[PDB]
């Protein structure tokens, strides 16, 4: 219940403030512990194409980390096709019960812009990205182009 | 006047001092019973390390108080 | 009726010896006699009244063990090894040759009783040590009551504890037997060698059996040399390879002192013979001059000189000096007393922070010379701590290892003993 | 000697405030700060002394982490409802209580509890933790966690391996010397196994991993788990980052799973991590002997019982108590000899054949045979009414067995001292 | 003057060896060997100036023909009595 | 009805448990006793892993038996 009281005010603040990186804050007003949102990057090749994210706030919030689920597919070395990201700001070893979810949002977006070929869950893809960066700026470009969304 | 210096394990030392007696002289007076050259010895009082060149009366010490003694195996 | 008897008999015997108190702690006779009396009385009690059932004898034996091993005499001298020592001392003081002649029957009976008191004690190794020591003494000094008695005691000890328990004593006894045999053969071989002026006799022991140490750095006088060399050459003849390490510290002879006025006949130890034979030529030697010729150690020379000076044969420059306590210096005269007189003849002139210091020195010398060898380090730390104390080499090695595991040094890679400075 | 001690949880907890007082005598800081600083240094007094007094402080304090509605529940409260650490952040006690409760009851992080606000790392002392929570079971859980941390982080303490002994063996310095901790168990303080007299610890580990006839989980552990380089705990991985972080109590050291090295350089800019015929026969012989002795040492209760039963039964047939006493002593020596022969075989496995090894493997066979003859004597030849010879036989046999095993131990230790074995 | 009429000395017998362990049974050289102890036991000397009990060195040479402190050839040089 | 768990720090401990109990409840008991969260533990017995599906009786866990504990670091 305290989760709901915190989330309603956080969501109201985010909506009132307005951001240049987060659109379409979709949320079920009844459950209110699940968020669906659309992010847009700027750096190539992920800039061409929009794509969506789903957040699942667990029951014991803000005293447990909110797990994030990455719904739409994307060609990123640090993202699984099932849509799982690591994002150390959320892992249970560092979650501090005062961080606003928008800080998680900027952390995730910075992850999107800047890859981490040294902490991969697609080993061969990351090795190749760290090998011949030039071509993947096009290889992921086609994948996002045919699998992104309208920005 | 009679003061004392305590080692880390817990052994007790009695030393008499004169007002003008210097820290290095006190280190020697320790060594004549402890066999530790003054480079290794350090003297501790009021949390602040006792400066090498100073005098025992500079810190306004009165007898009876313990000037806790600590070892240091580097000692420069 | 069993558990109760054990509690009564243990409690009764304990206070029986408490009464003597310290008087027993220096007189084994009363102690052993008291234990024997208590045991005899309650053995007689459970011998007839209780028909000698197993349980009651078990109670008697358990309680006797209990109150023999720990009791007042044990506690007062504060150990459990004061009862076997007292028993050994009683056995020795019984088998010695005193003025009284021991009757064979009563001797055998009393040894039989000592065997009982022995079989109750619980530490039968301390008893062997003490009995071996005393038997060695009274065999060497020819001071014994009856060889049949000695043989019987060893035999019953062997019966009660097995062949391995009493092997040293059996060898220690057969050695005196072989010595007695060999002396006769030396006398026979001596008919053709004409021994210079003396009656000679030797007792040749073994090495591992007897509890004796090597020697005390003695220089033989020329008076005995002919006999010494002749016997050693005779001994080397009858055996293949064997090395006699003579020990003069416990050996005795007889002087004749045909230089005074009334023809006395002294009787003293070999150290006395060395010193008094020294004064054959002159009478103005000092302690240094004596040690120049006899090579005896300072402390033993001082003891012997004091014991002689107690007698009126040798006198300091002072005449009334309390020679019992006045200690003398290397530049002190000794005068032969020419007028000595005894009321009779045949005189008998005889009687941690330290570890922290170790570590401090280790690190000091380490930072002085980073690389250096183990043995040289041992020498240098010994020099640095000479004015304080000489720690044992195992202790120094231990402290070295503790400092290694405390990360102030590490032995260099590839060598067992070479220490480099931890940075 | 080997000076050690035994405590319980309450004393091992109070000795912590004891050490805090000892250091704060000369530091002159509040207790919480002293506890934090000391806990960062694995509870070693002099290391803290030298690192605190070697120079600047503020670098150490940054190295030790010590120096209007709520931001958590978003509700308004009185100023009396705000509290926070000395870093400056301010929250409310409801959030404080729930945060600490969930942390120490669902995460197990007892000692390393940090400030809630984002980015902060100022950790929370003991007094604040006691001052905020209200439950009692939570408090006792926190105490248990910090006590376990204190034991495991320190290198002078060790829990007893017994399935329920709750005792720490506080010692002055570790040397693999056996100790006993009043629960009836004695163990090697350095490796945790039972006491192993001749053999070294590392060969015991190498042999006990593949003991080959008792356990199989060691095979799994070797085939599917590495060990943390820092805290040495068996870890099984089922993630994919390869960026492992040791989630122990206080071993929060992150590393690389494959190379098992530090992660700071590794994967940062450019570094990338990526028995035929004689042996099994020798192992068969040695393991056969070792397993036989293990079986016999497991049945030691039955041996005591059977000798006791024959002991009583022989006593009732007109035989006294002292005989059966020697019988008990013989059994004791037999058990000790088997216990030593066990680890002697382990030592004699990892040993390259030279001259000084045929000597050893010829002595231990003889002691083996004598042990077997003694155990053969007992069972059958204590039959009846032949005491005066069987008693002699058994005593002669067990003294010989004890002497021999002492010789074996001395041989091994001399070889270690003189660098004479080769593997 | 002459002052000498009798003398009685005490001497210890011991084997003419420098070290005392027998290095086979590890017993003291003066004691009994390991087989005569589980119940005429002299000492033999090796051409390299090593000594052991007679029975110990007999078994050793029965199996392997090497002096067991110096892996060399062995031949008897002096018995003991 | 008791079994033995060999912890990471030596310190063998004994558990009270019924043959009908499940591995999840066993993990909860170990968590209550020691403090390790009951989701990075693996229990090993007889050289075969212990999953969460079946029970002690299914795995033929005897009485007065030992089963080891290892960490389950991931990510
Ligand atoms: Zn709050
Ligand atoms: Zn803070
Ligand atoms: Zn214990
Ligand atoms: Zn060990
Ligand atoms: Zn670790
Ligand atoms: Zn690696
Ligand atoms: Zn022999
Ligand atoms: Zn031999
Ligand atoms: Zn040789």
């Amino acid at each position: 219940m305290a989760a709901s009281r915190r989330l309603m005010k956080e969501l109201e603040e985010i909506r009132k403030a307005g951001m240049k990186n987060f659109r379409n804050i979709q949320v079920d007003e009844a459950n209110l512990l699940t968020w669906q949102g659309l992010i847009v990057p700027d750096n190539p090749p992920y800039d061409k194409g929009a794509f969506r994210i789903e957040i699942n706030f667990p029951a014991e919030y803000p005293f447990k980390p909110p797990k994030i689920t990455f719904k739409t597919k994307i060609y990123h070395p640090n993202i699984d096709e099932k849509g799982q990201v690591c994002l150390p700001v959320i892992s249970a070893e560092n979650w501090k019960p005062a961080t606003k979810t928008d800080q998680v949002i900027q952390s995730l977006i910075a992850l999107v812009n800047d890859p981490q070929p040294e902490h991969p869950l697609r080993a061969d893809l990351a090795e190749e990205y760290s090998k011949d960066r030039k071509k993947f700026a096009k290889n992921a470009e086609e994948f996002t182009k045919k699998y992104g969304e309208k920005r | 006047m009679l003061i004392k210096v305590k080692t880390l394990t817990g052994k007790e030392i009695e030393i008499d001092i004169e007002p003008t007696d210097k820290v290095e002289r006190i280190k020697e007076r320790v060594e004549e019973k402890e066999g530790i050259p003054p480079q290794q010895q350090r003297l501790i009082y009021s949390g602040k390390q006792m400066n090498d060149e100073k005098t025992a009366a500079d810190y306004k010490i009165l007898g009876g108080s313990v000037l806790h003694l600590v070892l240091a195996l580097r000692g420069g | 009726l069993k558990k109760l008897l054990e509690t009564h008999i243990h409690n009764q015997g304990l206070a029986a010896i408490e009464k003597c108190g310290e008087a027993a702690l220096n007189d084994p006779k009363m102690y052993v006699q008291t234990v024997l009396d208590v045991h005899k009385k309650y053995n007689a009690l459970v011998m007839s009244a209780f028909n000698n059932d197993a349980g009651f004898v078990a109670a008697l034996d358990k309680a006797c063990g209990r109150f023999i091993n720990n009791n007042a005499v044990t506690k007062m001298a504060q150990s459990s090894s004061k009862s076997p020592e007292l028993l050994a001392r009683y056995c020795d003081s019984l088998l010695k040759k005193s003025s009284k002649n021991p009757e064979e029957a009563e001797l055998e009976d009393t040894l039989n009783q000592v065997m009982v008191v022995f079989k109750y004690i619980e530490d039968k190794d301390v008893f062997q040590k003490f009995y071996a020591k005393m038997l060695a003494k009274r065999l060497v000094h020819q001071n014994s009551a009856s060889d049949d008695a000695e043989a019987s005691m060893i035999s019953k000890l062997k019966q009660a504890c097995g062949f391995e328990y009493t092997s040293k004593l059996q060898r220690m006894f057969q050695d005196i037997g072989v010595s007695k045999d060999l002396n006769e053969q030396f006398k026979k071989h001596l008919t053709n060698s004409e021994p210079l002026d003396l009656d000679f006799s030797i007792q040749v022991l073994s090495s591992g059996s007897w509890p004796f140490q090597q020697s005390c750095t003695f220089a033989l006088p020329s008076e005995l040399e002919r006999s010494y060399q002749r016997f050693t050459a005779f001994y080397a003849s009858r055996h293949s390879g064997r090395k006699l390490t003579w020990l003069y510290q416990l050996s005795k002879g007889e002087l004749v002192t045909n230089c005074f006025k009334n023809r006395y006949t002294l009787q003293a130890s070999t150290f006395q013979m060395a010193i008094l034979l020294q004064y054959n030529t002159e009478d103005a030697y000092t302690v240094q001059q004596l040690t120049d010729s006899t090579q005896i150690k300072m402390d033993i020379l001082a003891q012997v000189l004091q014991i002689l000076l107690k007698s009126k044969l040798l006198v300091l420059e002072d005449e009334n000096a309390n020679v019992d306590e006045v200690e003398l210096k290397p530049d002190t005269l000794i005068k032969l007393y020419l007028g000595y007189k005894n009321k009779k003849l045949r005189v008998n002139i005889n009687v941690e922070d330290r570890k922290l210091l170790i570590q401090a020195a280790i690190v000091r010398i380490m930072k002085m010379r980073k690389v250096l060898k183990h043995q040289q380090l041992l020498g240098e730390v010994l020099t640095q701590l000479s004015s304080r104390f000489k720690p044992r080499v195992p202790v120094i090695k231990k402290c070295i290892d503790i400092l290694i595991e405390k990360e102030y040094l590490e032995r260099v890679d590839g060598e067992k003993d070479t220490y480099s400075y931890l940075a | 000697d080997y000076r050690y001690e035994v405590l319980t949880a309450e004393q091992i907890l109070q000795h912590m405030v004891e050490c805090i007082r000892e250091v704060n005598e000369v530091i002159q800081n509040p207790a919480t700060i002293t506890r934090i600083l000391l806990s960062h240094f694995n509870w070693d007094k002099e290391k803290l002394m030298e690192r605190y007094f070697d120079g600047n402080l503020e670098k150490l304090f940054a190295e030790c982490h010590v120096i209007m509605p709520c931001q958590i529940c978003y509700l308004n409260y009185p100023n009396s409802y705000f509290t926070g650490l000395e870093c400056g952040h301010k929250f409310c006690m409801q959030c404080w209580s729930e945060y600490l409760t969930t942390k120490i009851m669902e995460e197990g992080m007892g000692q390393t509890i940090s400030c809630p606000a984002h980015g902060c790392d100022i950790l929370v002392d003991d007094n604040t933790v006691m001052r905020l929570i209200t439950d009692s079971k939570v408090k006792l859980k926190y105490q248990h966690l910090i006590t376990n941390s204190f034991v495991e982080c320190n290198r002078l303490l060790k829990w007893c391996p017994a399935p329920d002994c709750h005792h720490v063996v506080k010692v002055q310095y570790p040397d693999a010397k056996p100790v006993r901790c009043k629960c009836g168990r004695q163990f090697c303080f350095n490796c945790g196994e039972n006491w192993h007299d001749p053999v070294k610890c590392k060969w015991l580990k190498k042999w006990i991993k593949k003991c080959d006839d008792d356990s199989e989980t060691s095979n799994w552990i070797a085939a599917n788990t590495k060990e943390c380089p820092k805290c040495h705990v068996t870890i099984e991985k089922d993630g994919g980052c390869n960026h492992m972080v040791c989630r122990n109590q206080n071993c929060k050291a992150e590393f690389c799973w494959v190379c098992l090295g530090p992660w700071e350089p590794h994967g940062s800019a450019w570094y990338n991590c990526n028995r035929s015929r004689a042996a099994l026969q020798r192992y068969l012989f040695y393991c056969n002997r070792y397993m036989n002795h293990m079986q016999s040492l497991r049945f030691e209760h039955k041996l005591y019982a059977q000798v006791k039963q024959k002991m009583e039964e022989m006593q009732q047939h007109n035989m006294s108590w002292i005989e059966v006493q020697f019988l008990k002593k013989a059994v004791d020596v037999l058990c000790q000899c088997r216990a030593t022969l066990m680890y002697t075989y382990v030592f004699a496995f990892y040993l390259k054949k030279n001259n000084q090894s045929i000597i050893f493997e010829n002595n231990q066979a003889d002691l083996e045979n004598a042990t077997e003859v003694l155990s053969g004597y007992l069972e059958r030849d204590i039959s009846q009414d032949s005491l005066q010879d069987i008693k002699q036989k058994v005593q002669d046999k067990y003294r010989y067995c004890e002497s021999r095993r002492r010789v074996l131990l001395q041989h091994v230790h001399e070889g270690y001292e003189k660098d004479l074995w080769e593997y | 003057r002459f002052e000498v009429k009798k003398w009685n000395a005490v001497a210890l017998w011991a084997w003419d060896i420098v070290v005392d362990n027998c290095a086979i049974c590890r017993n003291h050289i003066m004691d009994l060997c390991i087989e005569c102890q589980a119940n005429e036991c002299t000492v033999a000397w090796g051409v390299c100036n090593h000594a052991f009990h007679f029975h110990c060195i007999s078994r050793w040479l029965k199996t392997r023909q090497v002096c067991p402190l110096d892996n060399r050839e062995w031949e008897f040089q002096k018995y003991g009595h | 009805m008791q079994i033995f768990v060999k912890t990471l720090t030596g310190k063998t401990i004994t558990l009270e448990v019924e043959p009908s109990d499940t591995i999840e409840n066993v993990k909860a008991k170990i968590q209550d006793k020691e403090g390790i969260p009951p989701d990075q533990q693996r229990l090993i017995f007889a050289g075969k892993q212990l999953e969460d599906g079946r029970t002690l009786s299914d795995y033929n866990i005897q009485k007065e038996s030992t089963l080891h504990l290892v960490l389950r670091l991931r990510g």
